[PDB]
């Protein structure tokens, strides 16, 4: 629900 | 067709276990093994910042199982990269708390943390007495509801894939798979007579929202700490 989260999530989608 | 619902349920549940990060089962079976006064000491004599740190690895951890989680989804790596970032960013850290009552034990009151189980004061150090009591008491409410492990499945799959998030570009997409695992999740609780197990889930946006907001937190300050 913020940046930090979105780049955990982008590093770990590809 | 009913076997098709049935092997859609197979294949959430096969991917939940896949991606649970721990066992049920070993989970159980640490119960027993319980954090000593002195090692309950030891976690509340570090410093605030090193236990967030340790928190804060622990919650990216399990954010990153999610992910894998979302990615043995069917239908998942078929929506566009900016729909799957929509739906993880808006969904995993509820998956995480959700996922978070299987390592609770009502009965002592204790939580699995590093390897033992221990009491809400091995979190001393974290100065949020407030948070971590909330946390406590939504793990206890999931506990006595009796989640199983292909409700958590199939529950948490529905928390992730949502077709009313905000930003969304192919909500059509999203609303079928939302609609499949609506029916598959339909159809178990039928199965086990737990349909009103969801009327009696207590709420979890706030919650999740905190923790993600001391995880970002912890990454933006990192430079005014030790590495
Ligand atoms: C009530 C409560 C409920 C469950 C847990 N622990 C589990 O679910 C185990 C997991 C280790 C798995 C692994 O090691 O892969 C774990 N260990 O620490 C954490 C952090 C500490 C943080 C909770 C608070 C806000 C209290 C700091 C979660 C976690 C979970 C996965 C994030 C805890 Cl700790 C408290």
């Amino acid at each position: 629900t913020n940046m930090g989260l979105e780049a955990i999530i982008r590093k770990a989608l590809m | 067709s009913l076997t098709e619902i049935e092997h859609l349920v197979q294949s959430v549940c096969k991917s939940y276990r896949e991606t649970c990060q721990l066992r049920l089962e070993d989970l159980l079976r640490q119960r027993s093994n319980i954090f000593s006064r002195e090692e309950v000491t030891g976690y509340q004599r570090k410093s605030m910042w090193e236990m967030w740190e340790r928190c804060a690895h622990h919650l990216t951890e399990a954010i990153q199982y999610v992910v894998e989680f979302a990615k043995r989804l069917s239908g998942f790596m078929e929506l566009c990269q900016n729909d799957q970032i929509v739906l993880l960013k808006a969904g995993a850290m509820e998956v995480v708390l959700v996922r978070m009552c299987r390592a609770y034990n009502a009965d002592n009151r204790t939580v699995f943390f590093e390897g033992k189980y221990g009491g809400m004061e091995l979190f001393r150090a974290l100065g949020c007495s407030e948070l971590i009591s909330s946390i406590f008491d939504f793990s206890h409410s999931l506990s006595a509801l009796h989640f199983s492990e292909d409700e958590i499945a199939l529950y948490t799959a529905l928390v992730l894939i949502n077709a009313h998030r905000p930003g969304l570009q192919e909500k059509r997409k999203v609303e079928q798979l939302q609609y499949n695992l609506e029916l598959a999740f339909h159809h178990h609780l039928c199965k086990t007579h737990r349909q009103s197990i969801l009327a009696k889930l207590p709420p979890a946006g706030k919650l999740a929202s905190l923790c993600s907001q001391h995880v970002e937190r912890l990454q933006i300050f990192q430079h005014l700490h030790p590495i």
